[PDB]
C-alpha cells in the first residue's frame, strides 16, 4: 500500500517515516548491535592466538552507535539483515558470485573439430564428443590423462570443478548426454531459446569451469590458461593423437585466442591486472550473466536484478577492495538493492512511460530522454521529503544521486530501448538532482556526470560507445562509486523493454543458465540475503587438508 | 663513412647490380627507402568497410561471439565507396601537394587510407594512423547517410571494436601492420610487431623479398631498440646486408649450391668453406683428433656468412619438403651443428638457436604458440634473437604448399591486400640496392 | 673443403660422427620388410593409396620465385603426400642412437626433415612416402636400432632414463612389445600409439651390452666418461666462452681472451 | 656415510640403487598409492554433490602405477610424503608461503613524519607512534575510525591481519612498543643486524600485512591500496586531522607510489598481471624473503633453502597454474628439494671451491667459472651413471639439467661472490649435459640456456641485468621451468658465500624476520612437510561465516 | 647531461622511446670502454642507468629521463605528449605563466 518502501521504512525504525525530529545517544553506542557484539566476542577470543598484537576494538577513534545502527531488507525479500552482513567479506554468497564469474571462460569447438576432420584426418562423431566430454571433467579438476608417475588435485577441494557443452544446432543437442550439454531448449522459454539459437548459428562451445581453489590462490588470468592446457591433453586422450604434435598448437592458440569468450579483458598499467578481473567486464556482458531474463516476465524486476549484481561486483568488490581497500563501500551499493526504495522509483517511471509513450514505443529523441529523466527524478526526491526516514536511510548524498539516476536511466530505456538514450536520462537526472538539493554526492562524484552528457552521444574514438561496450575502464567511470552498477542496469533496461533473451552475448547468457553453477545468477537478490543469514556454501573451502 | 666494408650488390634473380658499395649504404640510418618503409608502414592503415557495413546491419559489435539487439543500422557503405573515401581523403589532407593517400581495394570492399607524413612528424608515436582514420571514417558514414544521434555509438563500435574499455583494438574493422604499443615486449619493440604472414602476404610469397623485408624491419627494430650501438652497429649491419640483402650473392650461392642434392649439414660445410676461402675464419688450433679449431678473423662478418648461410639453411630443408614447419628445427640445428662443426659460435651466439628451441616448443605444444606464421619479432617466444631468427622464418611459409591452419589467407587476408599493392613493400630487395645506390657516393 | 661432423678423442665422439657422415654405411643388423614397417608407424596399411593434403606440384599454379625452384623437393613433396610422425625413447643404458645425435644425422643425411629432441623421446615428421623409406632402411634395419633399448613411441614415452625389466627391455606402461621365451626376440604387439595389432611383428634378436658399448653415443661413467673426452670438453668451453664474449662485445681485440 | 641422497634412495626403493634391472607390472595400477586411494574414496563419496555429472577416474587415458610410484624425502628432514602431498593444490603450507608474500607490502614513515611537522605542524612523538600503531591494528584488518554508521570485517576472519614498525635508528626501537616492532637486534646476528642497520640507515617503516582472504577473494595489486586506505585513516584519527585536507593527497600518493616497496611490481600486457604477482618479484627479493641466513651459518644450507622456496613458487604456482594450470609443474620443482640429491652435488662443490679457491677467494674470471662449473656438472652426471634409482628417481631430463646447473652456479658462486658469474657457469652446465648424455631438458627448455652464455655478461638494454634484479618478467627466462627457482637460489649463493645479511633489499629481509607470519620462512622445506602431512594450519578460511 | 639523438634515428623509429634506449646504451659503452670496467662488474653499470628494465617494463630506478613515459603507461592512445608533469611545464617555463599555459596547451592541444 503507497510507496514500497514504506514496509521496509517502518521495519527498521519504529517511528512514522514522515517523523522530521527523533532521538539520539540512547543506543548504548555498538552494544546495540548484535553484530558488532559477536565481532567483540571474536576479537576478544582471539587475543590468544595474536599474541599481545592488539585487534579489534570499537572505541578506537569515532564511537559507532550514536545513531540508530538500521538494518537492511533486501529487495523482493522479507529478509532483514545487519548492514555488516552485507560486506564481501563477511558474506559467502557475494564471494561465490564473483568467484563463479572468475572461474568461467568459454571455448568454441567448431574450430578443432575442423582440424581433427582436414589436417589429422580423424572423424568427429556425437559418441567421440561424449568421449571427450568426459575425459575433461576428469582432467579439469586436476586429474592425469597422459603422462605415468603424475601427481594430481584433490577431487574434495575440487567438486565445483565441471566441463559442459551447448550448441544453437538442435539436432546434435538431441545426440549429446544430458550431463554433458546446457540444454537451452530446457532452461530458457521458448521465445527467448529461439532468439538466442538464431544470434549463436549451428555453432558448438564448451563452457570449462576452473575450481574455485585456482582464482582463490592465485588470479583471473589463470582461468583462460588452466582451461585450455586441459583442453589440449582431453583432446590428445579422447581422440589418440600424439603427445606433442605439429597440429597441437592450432589447439592451443584457438583455446586461449582465437575461439575463446573470457568475462573480463586486461586493463592497462595504472590500474594493470589480467583478463578475468571485475575492471575488464563490460555491462552488456555482466547484464548477461544475470539470469532473471528467463525467471521473470517483469522488466523492473530484470533490470533492478542486474543493479543489485552490478553494484555488489563493481562498488563492494572491485572499487571497494581490488581499487581501495578496508571497510570499503558496502553501503554505496545496498542503496541500490535494498528496502526496495529504487524499486519504487522504477516501478513509478514504468508506469509513467507505459501510460505516456507505451514500453518501447518512443524511437529516442532528446524530447523523451529529458521528458521521463526529469519525471522520475522530481518523483525520487519528493519521495525524500515526504519521508525523513528514507532521507535518514540514504543518508550519502552519493547514494541517493545513484539511486534517483538508476531509475530515471532504467525509465528513458522502457520508452526508447536505446542503451545510450538511458544513458543520457542519468546524466540530466544528475544535474538535475545537483539543482534540486543544492548538493550530489562525495567531493569527487560527478567527474562522469558532468562529462556524460558530451560523451553519451559523441563519436571519438576515448568517448564513444554504446553502454553494453562500456565499463569499469571506460575513461571517466574508472574510478567512482554509485555508477557502474546502475550502468549494468540501465543496459538490461534498454533489452527487458524490447523482451531481448541477452543483451551483449548470447554466450554468456546460455552459460550462466546452468544449475551446476554453485550461485543462483536468476535471483542474485534473495542469495545475498542467503549468505548474510549464513545459509550459503561456497565452494574454494580447504577441510580436505587441514587439521580440524 | 665509418667503416671500411664494401659490399657487392646482387638481385633477387642472382645478378650483379654494382660492386664495391659502402657498407652503410644499407643503414637505416642512410637507405632512402628503408625510411619510406617505415615512414609508410608507421601511417598507412587498413580499412574493411565489407566488414564495418556488415557489423552495422547485424548489431555485430565489440569482440567475437558480441551481438547488441535492438541497435541495427543497414547503410549502403560499399555502394557509395568513392563518396567516403572522397570524405575521409578531405578530413585527412593538409594540403593539395602532400602525401595523402586515399585508395579503394577490392572494389571498395577494402580500402587504404595513407595519412600526410606531417600529421606523424607532430605524433609522438604510429597509434595515430588508426585514430584518425577511425575518426575520419566515423564523420564520413555519420554525415553520407544522415545518421542519428543515438545511432552514431554504433557506428564507433563498428570500426573501433571495444575501444576505449579494452586498451587494445578488440573487434576493430580497421588494421595496421604494427600493433598497439600496450602489446610491446619491450620499449622499441614497435617495429617487430608484425605477422610472419603479413611479410609473406606483403611479398606475395617471394623469398627473396620475404627475408629482406623482415631483415629490414628487423634490423630497424634493432637500431630503435638501442641493439646496433657501438661496437654492435657494424654487427647488425653485416647481418641486414648478408643475411636480408643477399650481399656477395651468398644467401643465392648456398642455395644454388645446395638444391639439388643438399641438406642441412651441406649448406654448413658449404658456409664453412665459404668463409675460410674469403678469410673471414681462420685456424686457431688443432684438436688432438685432427679437428680444426676455427677462430673468427672478423667477429660481425663470421656472423653475417653464419646468418646467410641460415637462410639459405630454410630454403634447402624447408624447400626440399615444401612445409613451414621444418623451420624452428632447421633453424635449431643450423645453429648446432656449425658449433660442433667448427668450434666457432653460431648465428647471434646461441640466441638464434635458442630462439628456435622455443619456436620448436610451442610450434608442437599445449602451452601456446601455434603455426610458424603467427609468430613476430614483438612474441615473448620469437624476439630473443636480435633480427636474425624471423627473416629465415619468412623463407620458410613461402615455399609451404598449404599445410598451415594459421595460414597467410586465414591470418593476413585484410592486412596483405593493401601492402601487396605498395611497390617498394611487395619488392623491398629491388628497392633498398636502388636507394643505396642513390647514396653510396654521398656518404 | 673435407667436413670434421663432430670434436672428441673417444670412441663415444666417433660413434657420433660416423652416423653424422653421409658417406658411413650403418652397419645392417637386421631385415624388416616394408609391409611390417607402416603397421608399426600405424598410419596406413600396405598395397594402398597414399592419403593426400594438398595437390601434385604441378597442378598448382604458384607464383615465381627464382630461388625456390633450385631447391629440388623430395618425391613425398612432388605427389603432395601428407606429413606424418615416427617417435623413439632411447634408453640411456648404451642405446646405439641419442635423442640430439639423431637430430644431427638426421639434418646431415636426410632432405626435408622435421626433427624434434626431447629428454625422454625424439620426434622426425617427414613425407610418409620417403620417411617409411629411410624408416627401414636406416631407421631400423641397420645398427642405428635396438628392439630393447629404443622403444618406437608415440605416447608416455616414459621408461628411456629407467632401469631395464627383468629380460633387458625398458619400460612400457603400454606394452606395446614384449619379449618371447621362445624365440629370445622382441615383438610388438600394438603401434607406437598403442592401438594392437591384428598380426603381431618382430623385429629381431636383443643385443648384448659388450657390442652396445661399442656403438652407442652417450658417456657414462660405466663405459666411456665425458671426463676422459678432453678434446670434446675444450670445444664446449670454447662455445661457451665465444657466446659470452660475443654478447659482451663483438670486436676482434675481445675474442682474444679466448 | 657415502653420498647424501642414498638414505633416501632404499627408502624410495627397497633394492640397490646401483641395480640396473627391476620389476614392473607388479603393483595393481594406483591402488599402490595411499593417497591415489583417498582420491577415488573422495570423488566416489562426491558423486551426489555433482549429480549425474562425471568426475575424477584414474582410468580414464594412462593407467598410473605401471612402474613404483616413489614417496618424496623432503630434503634436511626425515619426513617421507606421497608426491601428491607436494602438490600446492594440495599443500596448506606451500599457499601459506604465497599469501604471506602476496599480503605484505612496506612503507616508509619518515615522509609523513615530515609532513606532519612541516605544513600541518603536528609534532610526532614515540606515545604518538604508538598510539597510531594501535589504530592501524583496528583499521587494517577492517575496522571503522572515523565515520558513523560504518559496517565492519569480521575479525575471526582477519585474525592474521597486523601491522608492524622496524627502524635503523636504535634509539626510536628502544621508545616504541615491544609488540609493534620487528626487532632488527633481536631477530638478526648482531654481525647481520649491523649490516641491515647500516644499509637501512635511521630511516623507519611500516609493514602492513593485509587479511589473507583479500588476496584470497581479489589480487596482489589491491593489498598495496588496502594497506595505503587504512594507513591515511589511521592518520587521520591518531593524529586528529581533518577528513579530507589537501595535505591528505601527500599522504596517498607516499603510500601508493614513493615510498612504498611492494614484493612483486606490473607485468607487461601478453601476461597481464598487477603489482605483488610471482611473476613481477626479482630473484634477489625472494632471496630476501627466506630467512634461513640469520638461523643457519651454513652457506649451502641458505642457498639450497631459497632453490626450494623459489622451485615452488615460481614453478608450482606461478608457471604450474598462473601461466598453465592443471596436474601443473610439483616434480619439475619437488627434484630440487627432495631425497638430499641437489644438497649432495652443492656439498661437493663448496668442498671442491672450499679446497682450491677458498669461500670468496677467486675473482671471476672465465679460467674460474669454466673450471668450477665443468668440475660440478661431470661429479653431478656421473652419480646419474653410477646409481640407475638416482636416474629412475630425477627421470626427467629437465629436473637433471636444472639440480646439476643449480649445483654448479651456487658453487661458482661461492668462490666468487659475483650472481653473474654464477649464472654464466650454469649455461656452460647446460650445453656440457647435452653433449654428456646427448639429451637436456624437454622439447623447449633451453631456450633461455643457449641465450644464457652471451647474454649473462651482456651490456645491451633487455639482455643486461646483475641475477638479484633479474626474475619471472626477464626476456629469455618468462616462460620455462627448471630455472627461476634455480636462479634465486643462485643469487643467494653470492651473498651467503660473502656471509651478507640480505642480497638485494634489507627492508624486505628485516620484514619476513617477524614471528608474527603465518609461514615459517626460516625453514621452508619442514615447512612443505608440515603442509604435505596436513598439520599446517593456514589463514584465509571462512569458518565464521559458513554452515557447519 | 643533456642528450638530444639526430632527428634521423628518430625518423626511421616507429615511437620517442628510442632516445631513452640509445643514450642508456651509449653511456654504457662510454662509462666501460673510459675507465676498463671488468665484463662480471658491467651489468652493475646497466642497472646503474636503466634501474630494474627489463624485468620491469618501465624504468624504474632508471637515472635517466624524458618529458614522455613509457608507452606502456599510456591510459590511451595517442595519449604519449599528456604524459608530461604539471611540474615539468613550471620548471622548464622558469614558473612564467603564460610561457606554462602556452607550453602545456600546445602539447595537449598537438595530442
Ligand atoms: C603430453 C605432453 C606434451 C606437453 O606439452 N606436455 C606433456 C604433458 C604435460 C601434462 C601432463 C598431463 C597428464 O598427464 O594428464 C603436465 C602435467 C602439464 C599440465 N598440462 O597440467 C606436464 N606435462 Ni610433461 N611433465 C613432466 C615431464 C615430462 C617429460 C617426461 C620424460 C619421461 O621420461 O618421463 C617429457 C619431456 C621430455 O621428454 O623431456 C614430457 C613431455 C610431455 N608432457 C608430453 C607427454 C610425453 C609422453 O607421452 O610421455 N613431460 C618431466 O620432465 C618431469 C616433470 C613432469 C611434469 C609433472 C610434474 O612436475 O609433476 C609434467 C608437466
Ligand atoms: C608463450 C605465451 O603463450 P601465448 O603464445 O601467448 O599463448 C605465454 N605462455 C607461457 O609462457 C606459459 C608458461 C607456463 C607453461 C610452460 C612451462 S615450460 C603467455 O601466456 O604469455
Ligand atoms: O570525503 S570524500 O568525498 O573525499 C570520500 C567519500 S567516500
Ligand atoms: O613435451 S614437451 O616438451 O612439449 C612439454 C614438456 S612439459
Ligand atoms: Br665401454
Ligand atoms: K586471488
Amino acid at each position: 500500500e503507497k510507496k514500497l518502501f514504506l514496509k521496509a521504512l517502518k521495519e527498521k525504525f519504529e517511528e512514522d517515516p514522515k517523523e522530521k525530529y527523533t532521538k539520539f545517544y540512547v543506543f548504548g553506542g555498538w552494544r546495540q548491535s548484535a553484530r558488532k557484539r559477536e565481532f567483540v566476542e571474536a576479537a576478544e577470543k582471539l587475543a590468544e592466538k595474536r599474541g599481545g598484537i592488539p585487534f579489534y576494538n570499537p572505541d578506537i577513534g569515532v564511537p559507532l552507535g550514536q545513531r540508530k545502527l538500521m538494518p537492511y531488507k533486501l529487495s523482493g525479500t522479507d529478509y532483514i539483515v545487519e548492514g555488516d552482513d552485507l560486506h564481501f567479506m563477511n558474506n559467502a554468497a557475494m564471494q561465490q558470485f564473483w568467484d563463479d564469474i572468475r572461474r568461467t571462460v568459454i571455448v568454441g569447438m567448431d574450430t578443432a573439430h575442423a582440424v581433427l576432420e582436414k589436417r589429422l584426418g580423424v572423424e568427429v562423431t556425437p559418441e567421440t564428443i561424449n568421449e571427450y566430454m568426459e575425459t575433461i571433467n576428469h582432467a579439469l579438476p586436476g586429474g592425469a590423462v597422459v603422462q605415468e608417475h603424475m601427481v594430481e588435485v584433490h577431487p574434495a577441494l575440487a567438486w565445483d570443478c565441471y566441463a559442459k557443452i551447448f550448441t544453437g544446432d538442435d539436432e546434435l543437442a538431441d545426440e549429446i548426454d544430458k550431463k554433458f550439454l546446457i540444454d537451452i531448449n530446457k532452461l530458457f522459454p521458448e521465445e527467448q531459446a529461439e532468439q538466442l539459437k538464431a544470434a549463436i548459428g549451428k555453432r558448438t562451445y564448451q563452457v570449462s569451469r576452473v575450481p574455485t581453489l585456482v582464482g582463490r590462490v592465485c588470479d583471473g588470468g589463470t582461468i583462460a590458461r588452466w582451461s585450455a592446457m586441459q583442453i589440449g591433453m582431453s583432446f590428445i586422450t579422447a581422440y589418440k593423437l600424439c603427445a606433442g604434435e605439429a597440429a597441437i598448437a592450432d589447439f592451443s592458440y584457438a583455446a586461449k585466442h582465437a575461439d575463446v569468450i573470457q568475462m573480463g579483458t586486461l586493463l592497462p598499467a595504472r590500474r594493470a591486472r589480467g583478463p578475468n578481473e571485475p575492471g575488464g567486464i563490460p555491462f552488456g556482458i555482466l547484464a548477461d550473466v544475470v539470469q532473471t531474463t528467463r525467471v521473470s516476465d517483469d522488466p523492473v524486476e530484470q533490470s533492478l536484478e542486474v543493479v543489485a549484481s552490478g553494484a555488489m561486483l563493481y562498488d563492494q568488490i572491485w572499487l571497494g577492495s581490488y581499487m581501495s581497500g578496508g571497510v570499503g563501500f558496502t553501503q554505496y551499493a545496498t542503496a541500490s538493492y535494498t528496502d526496495d526504495i529504487l524499486d519504487d522509483f522504477s516501478y513509478y517511471g514504468y508506469d509513467y512511460v507505459e501510460k505516456k509513450y507505451g514500453i518501447c514505443g518512443a524511437k529516442p529523441t532528446m524530447d523523451v530522454v529529458e521528458d521521463i529523466a526529469t519525471e522520475v527524478t522530481l518523483y525520487a526526491l519528493e519521495c525524500y521529503d515526504e519521508f525523513p526516514a528514507l532521507l535518514e536511510d540514504h543518508f550519502g548524498g552519493s547514494q541517493r544521486a545513484a539511486v534517483a539516476a538508476a531509475a530515471s536511466g532504467i525509465s528513458v530505456c522502457m520508452a526508447t530501448g536505446n542503451s545510450n538514450a538511458g544513458l543520457n536520462g542519468w546524466y540530466l537526472s544528475q544535474i538535475l538532482h545537483k539543482e534540486y538539493h543544492s548538493r550530489l554526492g562525495f567531493y569527487g562524484y560527478d567527474l562522469q556526470d558532468q562529462c556524460g552528457a558530451s560523451n553519451s552521444l559523441s563519436i571519438r574514438n576515448d568517448e564513444s560507445s554504446p553502454l553494453e561496450l562500456r565499463g569499469p575502464n571506460y575513461p571517466n567511470y574508472a574510478m567512482n562509486v554509485g555508477h557502474q552498477g546502475e550502468y549494468a542496469g540501465i543496459t538490461q533496461a534498454a533489452h527487458s523493454a524490447r523482451k531481448d533473451a541477452f543483451a551483449l552475448n548470447p554466450l554468456i547468457k546460455v552459460a550462466f543458465a546452468d544449475p551446476s553453477l554453485v550461485f543462483d545468477f536468476s535471483h542474485p537478490r534473495k542469495e545475498f540475503a542467503r549468505g548474510a543469514l549464513r545459509e550459503f556454501e561456497p565452494a574454494g573451502e580447504r577441510d580436505p587438508i587441514i587439521p580440524a | 663513412v665509418k667503416y671500411e666494408d664494401k659490399i657487392c650488390l646482387y638481385n633477387a634473380k642472382g645478378e650483379l647490380v654494382e660492386e664495391n658499395v659502402p657498407l652503410e649504404a644499407i643503414s637505416p640510418l642512410y637507405n632512402p627507402t628503408i625510411q619510406k618503409l617505415v615512414k609508410d608502414i608507421k601511417r598507412t592503415v587498413a580499412v574493411n568497410l565489407a566488414g564495418i557495413e556488415n557489423a552495422l546491419k547485424t548489431g555485430a559489435v565489440g569482440g567475437k561471439a558480441c551481438v547488441i539487439p535492438g541497435r541495427t543500422l543497414d547503410l549502403p557503405i560499399v555502394e557509395n565507396a568513392e563518396t567516403i573515401m572522397e570524405y575521409v581523403d578531405k578530413l585527412l589532407r593538409i594540403s593539395p601537394d602532400d602525401d595523402t593517400s586515399v585508395k579503394l581495394i577490392n572494389d571498395g570492399k577494402q580500402m587504404a587510407v595513407q595519412l600526410p607524413s606531417k600529421r606523424l612528424e607532430v605524433a609522438a608515436e604510429y597509434s595515430i594512423s588508426m585514430l584518425n582514420t577511425a575518426m575520419a571514417l566515423k564523420e564520413a558514414i555519420i554525415k553520407t547517410f544522415d545518421v542519428d544521434m543515438f545511432d552514431a555509438p554504433m557506428v564507433h563500435a563498428a570500426i573501433l571494436g571495444r575501444y576505449p574499455q579494452v586498451p587494445d583494438y578488440m573487434g576493430a574493422n580497421i588494421a595496421s601492420l604494427l600493433g598497439a604499443p600496450t602489446n610491446l615486449e619491450g620499449l622499441g619493440y614497435a617495429l617487430r610487431n608484425i605477422m610472419v604472414n603479413h611479410y609473406v602476404a606483403t611479398t606475395k610469397k617471394n623469398i627473396m623479398n620475404a627475408v629482406a623485408f623482415a631483415s629490414i624491419m628487423e634490423q630497424t627494430a634493432m637500431f630503435e631498440m638501442g641493439d646496433a650501438i657501438g661496437s654492435f652497429e657494424r654487427l647488425h649491419l653485416l647481418g641486414l646486408a648478408y643475411q636480408g640483402l643477399n650481399a656477395d650473392n651468398l644467401v643465392i650461392d648456398l642455395v644454388k649450391a645446395n638444391g639439388k642434392n643438399g641438406t642441412v649439414g651441406t649448406v654448413v660445410a658449404s658456409i664453412v668453406e665459404r668463409a675460410l676461402e674469403d678469410g673471414v675464419i681462420t685456424e686457431d688450433k688443432k684438436m688432438p683428433s685432427g679437428f680444426v679449431l676455427y677462430k673468427p678473423v672478423d667477429v660481425a662478418k663470421w656472423n653475417a656468412y653464419a646468418a646467410a648461410g641460415l637462410v639459405a639453411a630454410v630454403i634447402v630443408n624447408c624447400g626440399a619438403a615444401r612445409a613451414a614447419q621444418n623451420v624452428a628445427s632447421t633453424i635449431l640445428y643450423y645453429n648446432d651443428i656449425i658449433e660442433y662443426e667448427t668450434g666457432l659460435p653460431g648465428v647471434d651466439f646461441g640466441r638464434a638457436e635458442g630462439t628456435a628451441v622455443g619456436f620448436s616448443f610451442f610450434s608442437h605444444s599445449i602451452y601456446g604458440g601455434g603455426g610458424p606464421g603467427i609468430f613476430n619479432g614483438n612474441h615473448i617466444v620469437t624476439r630473443h634473437s636480435k633480427g636474425f631468427a624471423i627473416p629465415p622464418v619468412c623463407a620458410a611459409m613461402c615455399v609451404d604448399a598449404g599445410t598451415q591452419m594459421f595460414s597467410p589467407e586465414k591470418t593476413s587476408a585484410l592486412v596483405g591486400a593493401v601492402f601487396s599493392a605498395i611497390d617498394e613493400f611487395r619488392e623491398p630487395l629491388k628497392y633498398v640496392i636502388d636507394g643505396a645506390l642513390a647514396v653510396k657516393d654521398k656518404i | 673443403y673435407k667436413p670434421q661432423f663432430y670434436p672428441g678423442e673417444t670412441k663415444i665422439a666417433q660413434n657420433r660422427r660416423n652416423h653424422m657422415n653421409p658417406e658411413v654405411e650403418l652397419e645392417k643388423l637386421r631385415e624388416i620388410p616394408d609391409e611390417d614397417v607402416v603397421k608399426i608407424m600405424g598410419h596406413r596399411q600396405p598395397g594402398e593409396d597414399y592419403k593426400t593434403i594438398h595437390p601434385p606440384l604441378e597442378e598448382m599454379d604458384l607464383p615465381d620465385d627464382y630461388v625456390r625452384d633450385l631447391v629440388e623437393p623430395i618425391n613425398g613433396a612432388k605427389e603432395g603426400h601428407r606429413i606424418r610422425y615416427i617417435q623413439f625413447a632411447d634408453s640411456m643404458y648404451f642405446a646405439p642412437a641419442q635423442p640430439y645425435d639423431r637430430a644431427r644425422t638426421y639434418m646431415w643425411r636426410f632432405r626435408g626433415v622435421d626433427t624434434g629432441t626431447l629428454s625422454g623421446r625424439q620426434v622426425i615428421e617427414m613425407r610418409e612416402s620417403d620417411l617409411e623409406a629411410l624408416s627401414k632402411n636406416f631407421l631400423i634395419d641397420t645398427a642405428f636400432f635396438d628392439p630393447a633399448r629404443c622403444g618406437i613411441r608415440g605416447a608416455t614415452v616414459h621408461g628411456h632414463s629407467l632401469r631395464l625389466d627383468e629380460n633387458g627391455l625398458m619400460f612400457d606402461a603400454l606394452q606395446r612389445y614384449v619379449y618371447d621365451e621362445k624365440t629370445g626376440h622382441v615383438v610388438y604387439v600394438k603401434d607406437q600409439v598403442g592401438r594392437p595389432l591384428d598380426e603381431p611383428v618382430d623385429v629381431g634378436e636383443l643385443l648384448p651390452e659388450e657390442k652396445l658399448r661399442e656403438i652407442t653415443t652417450i658417456y657414462r661413467k660405466d663405459g666411456v666418461p665425458m671426463r676422459e673426452d678432453k678434446e670434446l670438453l675444450t670445444i664446449v668451453k670454447r662455445i661457451h666462452r665465444a657466446r659470452t664474449l660475443g654478447g659482451f662485445c663483438p670486436t676482434e681485440d675481445t675474442f682474444k681472451q679466448l
